[PDB]
RNA sequence: GGGAUGGCUUGUGGCGGCCAAGCGUUCAUAGCGACGUCGCUUUGAUCCUUCGAUGUCGGCUCUUCCUAUCAUACC
RNA sequence: GACUAAUCGAACCAUCUAGUAGCUGGUUACCGCCGAAGUUUCCCUCAGGAUAGCAGUGUCGACCUUCAGUUUUAUGAGGUAAAGCGAAUGAACUUUAAAUAUGUAAGAAGCCCUUGUUACUUAACUGAACGUGGGCAUUCGAAUGUAUCGACACUAGUGGGCCAUUUUUGGUAAGCAGAACUGGCGAUGCGGGAUGAACCGAACGCGGGGUUAAGGUGCCGGAGUGGACGCUCAUCAGACACCACAAAAGGCGUUAGUACAUCUUGACAGCAGGACGGUGGCCA
RNA sequence: CGGGACCGAGGACCGCGCUCUGCAAGGAUGCUGGCGUAAUGGUCACCAGCGACCCGUCUUGAAACACGGACCAAGGAGUCAA
């Protein structure tokens, strides 16, 4: 026998999706693709907000991404790996070039009303492979009912 | 001799007033002070149970305890460590700044010419006479 | 108690500023190796002159070999036990062709006579017997007689332990 | 003497453990001398 | 085996019975394998065995 | 629903003092101490002082074992 | 407290009703991955509670920062042995200094310097705290190890059990009773102790070969009627003893020793002889 | 320099090399014989050597006690709603 103070530790985060959405898994299939053959932090960061869940992937409104496309970021592509929401508190809308997983649907309307541009992240994919020149960006996590009650 | 909350004390208890001591434990042991009272201080100990501390709190009349030189070595060393590193520089020679465990022994001669050993029974003899 | 071996061990206490000589001590001691021979040295010298391991340093281990081995001689050894009434002063003496046979001899009489084990035995003296008239014992005054011969009856005669069965009764006259 | 940390915390600021048998028997003797002066007074009373 | 000999086992990396090691001596080594002895058999290496 | 001290024991008292071969000690002369001993516990008397069941034993029939032997045998 | 249809300290029948039980019994395929626990701290106890600790699944965060039942170094506790007193003085003497484990500390997240304030404190702009600025990266300032991070969420058993070593406090006629640490067990198979909760070795996927541990090698039984020197003869020896019987015990058993003593000026054992006179000493 | 045992994982080449026409260098090939069927292999019954307490429950720390079990088939116990 050999005496083993120490444990051996499996891993304690996700390596794959638990959805069973089909453009989901074709998305984890070409983002695997490319952080195993880019260097690119981008992608890696990437992949694993691909695979995590909904309360790991808060919602982004208009009104944090113009407040984050201030100081020098109003030509950076901006990366949501979550839902683009509206926030009809922000009655102007800068031009953005915003790639999301998800806009909701007055949130598309007033990005293309201001001109700016939305993408898909297999777009997103096309164009910066490497993430160049790109803002990402994540909604709050503590802001839920559950978190607050915790 | 006052003290302050933050100082770090030993406690040893001197005398005839060791006699019967309810608390054993806490004589040669070594903590930071809390609370101050004139005739008394209050002691932070921790004592270690299974794998975890827990931390016990004590008061000490002053007469048992002394200002620790815990430190005094680490603060010392620091200092002097400043102070060659500046010298090294000043004369363009590396120095030793770390602390290293005792070597083992080289190899020597010991000469026998004036220093003629004396053999040893396992009882000394004058003893037996 | 095993292979013995006598080495002259010699060792110092460590010099320091107050003591740049410290002084020599040699001992002889019997032993079955050199680790064995180093450790019975501190052990003594912590028991006599206060001097331990880690403040002192062995300076020389050698070998003492017996000078003629192949001469016979007669032994006188002085030694102390200990024993559940004390320790106890004891003469005895052994023929042998050297120190460390008769040291060995010693060793295993002392377990079959007193059931002395080898830490409780002190060997204090190990002498050569310069002249016969020097041996007081009758177990070796017997053996040291003018003219000295026997017979050997009743001798079992050596037969291979896997020959089970004999055809012939064995004699005893040889 | 080894004292509590939650008493330690209540206590008052500048008092010590070393007094609390002291306050504790001052009160003592503080309501034994009031049942004495009760009587007392009933006593002369009557 | 108590924690303290078992502590300092497994800072030598020795785990398993017949595992053996190479360590300088310094002394900070030394009163270590002195604490394990009821445990080890140690020496001194000459070139064949390294 | 839950339950149903032990290789013990045997023949010679306790307490207190003394003695004591020995054990210790011999810059302290203390302390332990077998074998013993001494104190307390009616001229063959009196018969006019019986001192508390919480604790349970028996008997019949019949067999065998121990010896710590009452008898028989030897000494 | 009898009887009232084999039913009576309260008949029989149906219903409420699947009444309630904390008590008893039982509670249904397989494989894989992890895996425990017994006063820690608080509360009026028994017909008591929480709670720490120890576990498992999910995640998430730069899985960033390193930390550690270990040694070393400085310094405490234990000054306690020891050496000397041709050092002083006399465990309480000290130049020096034990073993055992043991506390605290050992960096850039650090060390100082300077500036002022103070509602602390100090005789005091004095210390300290509070901030401010600056200097120090020339080595980042012992060793060894480091698939050992952190934070949440949710879920679960056990949370004043047994034995033992060591240490410590009390005791008894003898037993023993409390604590503290550690190990084992409850949850655990294997080899050896003939046998077995507490002993020794060693911890476990399915197999082949090799080598061992504890324990063994006269047969049962794998391996030696193996080698060396001695000791012992028991009218139920002894072979796994230490405790008790049990004592400073009893032995004309047998060896090995120590001390004292005698001895050719003849010891020790014997044999041949002497063993006398005052004197039938005094009293009775 | 001999003597013996157990084993042959992998499946084009690639590498490290060496004693370099080639090799013992990132894991066995070459040569030969008998047989081609119950011969090897497997199942069942039995003998032999060694091994091996009767399950479940309960209790405590554990055993022991105690409780249930003559045998077989079918039925038989963490469900549904808020």
């Amino acid at each position: 026998g050999i005496d083993l103070r120490w444990k051996h530790v499996r891993s304690s985060h996700r390596k794959a999706p638990k959805s069973d959405n089909v453009y989901l898994k074709l998305l984890v299939k070409l983002y695997r693709f490319l952080a195993r053959r880019t260097e690119a932090p981008f992608n890696k960061v990437v992949l694993r907000r691909l695979f995590m869940s909904r309360i790991n992937r808060p919602p982004v409104s208009l009104s944090r991404i113009a407040r984050n496309l201030k100081n020098g970021n109003e030509k950076k592509t901006v990366v949501v790996v979550a839902t683009v929401t509206d926030d009809n508190r922000l009655l102007q809308v800068p031009k953005m070039e915003v790639a999301a997983l998800r806009f909701t649907a007055k949130a598309r309307a007033r990005i293309e009303a201001a001109g700016g541009r939305t993408l898909t992240l297999d777009q997103l994919a096309l164009e910066k492979p490497t993430g160049a020149n790109t803002l990402l960006l994540r909604g709050p996590k503590n802001a839920r009912e559950a978190v607050k009650h915790f | 001799r006052t003290y302050r909350v933050g100082d770090i004390v030993d406690i040893k208890v001197n005398g005839a007033v060791q006699k019967g001591m309810p608390h054993k434990f806490y004589h040669g042991k070594t903590g930071v002070v809390y609370n101050v009272t004139k005739s008394a201080v209050g002691v932070i100990v921790y004592k270690r149970v299974k794998h975890r501390y827990i931390e016990k709190r004590i008061n000490v009349r002053i007469e048992h305890v002394k200002p620790s030189r815990s430190r005094e070595d680490f603060l010392r060393r620091v200092k002097e460590n400043a102070e060659l590193k500046k010298k090294a520089k000043a004369e363009g020679v590396p120095v030793q700044l770390k602390r290293q465990p005792a070597m083992p022994r080289e190899a020597h001669t010991v000469s026998i010419a004036d220093n003629k050993p004396v053999t040893l029974a396992p009882v000394a003899y004058e003893t037996t006479i | 108690m095993g292979r013995l071996q006598e080495y002259q061990v010699i060792g110092r206490h460590l010099p320091t500023e107050a003591n740049p000589n410290p002084a020599l001590y040699r001992m002889r001691i019997f032993a079955p190796n050199e680790v064995v021979a180093k450790s019975r040295f501190w052990y003594f010298l912590r028991g006599l002159k206060k001097v331990k391991k880690a403040t002192g340093e062995i300076v020389s281990v050698n070998v003492i070999s017996e000078k003629h081995p192949l001469k016979v001689k007669n032994f006188g050894i002085w030694l102390r036990y200990d024993s559940r009434s004390g320790t106890h002063n004891m003469y005895k003496e052994y023929r042998e062709t050297s120190r460390v046979a008769a040291v060995e001899a010693m060793y295993a009489d002392m377990a079959a006579r007193h059931r002395a084990r080898f830490r409780s035995i002190h060997i204090l003296k190990v002498v050569e017997l310069e002249k016969t008239e020097d041996v007081k014992r009758p177990y070796i005054k017997q053996l040291v007689a003018k003219n000295l011969s026997f017979p050997l009856p009743h001798r079992v005669p050596k037969i291979s332990t896997k020959k089970i069965f004999s055809a012939k009764r064995p004699s005893t006259f040889s | 003497i080894e004292v509590s940390a939650a008493k330690e915390a209540m206590r008052p600021e500048g008092t010590s453990v070393r007094g609390d048998k002291r306050r504790e028997i001052r009160a003592r003797v503080k309501k034994n001398q009031k049942q004495m002066l009760r009587n007392q007074r009933i006593a002369a009373e009557k | 085996i108590p924690p303290k000999p078992r502590k300092i086992l497994q800072l030598l990396r020795l785990r398993q019975i017949n595992n053996g090691v190479f360590v300088k001596v310094t002394k900070a080594t030394a009163e270590m394998i002195k604490i394990v002895e009821p445990w080890v058999a140690y020496g001194y290496p000459n070139l064949k065995s390294v």
